[PDB]
């Protein structure tokens, strides 16, 4: 995460770039797990922010009954939606997909 | 325990018995054609276990059917239950239905909801228990008493749900799809039972191949012009019936040459059966079952009537009846084109796409499979919520406080990261 | 699919209208087998264009006559206008 | 012809007002941008 943090918020660098192609595999480790995503944090300016991914979630998302859902949510948003409920629609969809995506795991 | 397993088993393996029912229903109904006429009987072509494995195979569909219901039952209907207890919570919260509103006579899903709130375990899902005392305690002042009132009030004789029971019935029962799998078994029983309509269940190809929503996209479309269009084709063939009843009463045999005991067109009533049954199934025309015109001072009458009448009503409008019903199935296309290519051009998230963020090589794949990917915000809300609440960082309890808040500005609207830069 | 409904139930209630005979002097034809009510729908009442309403008994004189014209009018306009017309409306398309 | 011009009446409407007469793409950004357009600012029976 630090060595990411490193090289994505100073890139273009001379300094860094030996080092950071140096003794790698962690990153190939560990290239399923961070996740990365972007927000604005009240400081008016896009701030990527860097967490951790549960190996009990990919599994548990990329199989059958939750990807079903994906599609018809999807389709549901694409199809009509107004330009200001996309993002309340969306996280319903995301409280409600945990909600199967923890009755699913119970399984 | 076994039960346990059992259910979770049907739960775990519920996308496959729908394939499966299908298959057997029809592979019965492949057979079910070997019939003839003695009352009904089948007779032996080959291989001689034709009505034994009709029995085997009827008794089966039946057991598969109820075995689907109990394995759907175990599923989805916590979501649907879930989806139900949130909204009504969080109508209650931030509008408080129940303390002002009251809601009209139309929509009558909040009405059945009402009879919910005085059980024992009512959000007993939703991820929660709290949420109840927080809106009775918030609300309970200055709308008192009546709040506070209603917010606290084997062997097994009494002790178990009742109302939030009933009431999960009642959410249950008004289901799309579980009232269709219902009617469903009620079919394989009774099919059981007369095994002439057991071959209903081949209208569960309308979740065929690729098209598992074909049940929304043909309620989405009905046009409802064609009613109004069947109603006018309705009143010109009436208006026609009235004109010819009233003048042409006589160029109507139904029999042959008059020898027969002839049938000329009378009953009003008949007459406008006639002219449907006939002359719009006729394809040339009514011109067709008719007498000849030859000979008769109503000759050049009866041709323009004929001629321009009908080729005015068969051709224009059973072919814009086409029209419109074939211009539906153009919008099914339409539809299911431009989700896909304007999602596969432009993300959700950037909301611009690649025009100036086309310039990378694999750019918008980058985008979405780096970047947001939509479901590292779902990972992401596993992970802020899972934590504890004294161990955020900065931005993470920032987005926490702006999630709990519902103010919903911390999605990068119009621009992002890469673009950013300059 | 449709067809197939269609003659599951004409076979199970209409076991008389059927008559490939003349006037039934001759040693009339019903066709009461199953397999060949089949073949006989999709050879003819598909290749009709016409509709199914022609090689058919007239219902002059019947306690079904009702029932048989709602079935005859709704049923096959419903099926060959729509089902045949959408067939040539997609091989018409690919040559769009 | 018909269904065209009873399309192209209520999707330009709805996207574009009388008055600006350039619509939801500069004025695009705010939230309810439009909707607010319609009903506080012209609303065209306020000049009547
Ligand atoms: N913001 C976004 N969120 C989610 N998906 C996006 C976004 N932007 C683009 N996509 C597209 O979603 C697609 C997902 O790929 P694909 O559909 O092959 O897998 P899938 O979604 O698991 O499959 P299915 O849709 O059949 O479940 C990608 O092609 C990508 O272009
Ligand atoms: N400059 C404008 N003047 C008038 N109406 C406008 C203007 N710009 C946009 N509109 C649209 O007019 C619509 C009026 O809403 P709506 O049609 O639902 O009510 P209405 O006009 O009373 O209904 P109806 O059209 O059936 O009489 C709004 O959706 C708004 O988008
Ligand atoms: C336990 N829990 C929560 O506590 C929670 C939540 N969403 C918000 N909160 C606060 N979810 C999905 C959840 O499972
Ligand atoms: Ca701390
Ligand atoms: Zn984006
Ligand atoms: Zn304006």
């Amino acid at each position: 995460v630090l060595l990411t943090n490193l090289s994505e918020h100073m890139p273009n660098d001379t300094r860094l770039q030996t080092f950071l192609e140096l003794a790698e595999s962690v990153l190939n480790y560990f290239q399923p797990f961070l996740g990365r995503i972007e927000i604005m944090g009240s400081a008016k300016r896009i701030e990527r922010v860097y967490f951790e991914i549960s190996e009990s979630s990919r599994t548990q998302w990329e199989k059958p009954q939750v990807k079903e859902s994906k599609r018809q949510f999807i389709f549901d948003v694409v199809n009509e939606g107004g330009e200001k409920e996309k993002m309340e629609l969306f996280v319903n969809f995301c409280e409600d997909t945990i909600f199967e995506m923890q009755l699913a795991a119970q399984i | 325990a076994y039960q346990q397993k059992l259910l979770n088993y049907f739960a775990r393996n519920f996308y496959n018995m729908r394939m499966l029912a299908l298959f057997v229903a029809f592979a019965i109904n492949f057979i079910l054609l070997f019939y003839k006429v003695s009352v009904h009987y089948v007779l032996e072509e080959s291989s001689g276990y034709m009505e034994p494995t009709l029995r085997i195979l009827a008794i089966l569909h039946t057991v598969i059917s109820f075995f689907c219901i109990i394995g759907y039952y175990c599923l989805k209907v916590p979501l649907v239950i879930f989806k139900r207890e949130k909204e009504v919570a969080r109508k209650l919260e931030f509008d408080g239905l129940y303390i002002t509103e009251q809601p009209s006579e139309d929509d009558i899903k909040g009405q059945w909801d009402r009879l919910v709130i005085n059980t024992q375990s009512f959000p007993n899902n939703y991820w929660d228990k709290f949420v109840k005392r927080k809106v009775m305690d918030k609300y309970g002042e200055f709308y008192g008493r009546d709040r506070i009132s209603e917010l606290l009030g084997s062997a097994v004789l009494n002790s178990i749900d009742v109302k939030y029971q009933m009431w999960k019935l009642g959410v249950v029962f008004t289901d799309n799809s579980f009232l269709y799998l219902a009617w469903y078994m009620t079919m394989s029983v009774l099919g059981h039972y007369n095994n002439f309509f057991f071959a209903a269940h081949l209208l569960d190809i309308a979740m065929g191949f690729k098209t598992l929503r074909t049940i929304l996209s043909s309620v989405t479309h009905n046009g409802k012009q064609l009613v109004l269009t069947v109603g006018l084709l309705a009143v010109v063939v009436y208006l026609y019936t009235v004109v010819a009843f009233n003048f042409f009463r006589k160029f109507y045999n139904k029999s042959e040459d008059g020898d027969t005991p002839d049938m000329k067109c009378d009953d009003m009533l008949t007459c406008y059966m006639f002219h449907m049954y006939v002359g719009v199934r006729a394809g040339g025309g009514i011109g067709d079952e008719i007498e000849d015109p030859a000979g008769d001072e109503y000759e050049i009458y009866r041709i323009i009537f004929d001629i321009t009448f009908f080729f005015f009503v068969i051709v224009i409008l059973l072919a814009i009846i086409q029209g419109l019903i074939i211009d539906a199935f153009g919008e099914l296309r339409d539809q299911q084109e431009q989700v896909k290519e304007d999602m596969e051009t432009k993300c959700f998230i950037c909301g611009i796409g690649n025009d100036y963020f086309d310039t990378v090589p694999h750019g918008f794949e980058t985008h979405t499979l780096q970047e947001h990917n939509l479901a590292n915000y779902l990972f992401f809300l596993m992970y802020l919520i899972n934590k504890d609440e004294t161990e955020h960082t900065g931005q993470e309890s920032y987005v926490w406080k702006m999630y709990q808040e519902r103010c919903w500005e911390f999605f990068p609207a119009g621009d992002c990261f890469r673009k950013q830069y300059e």
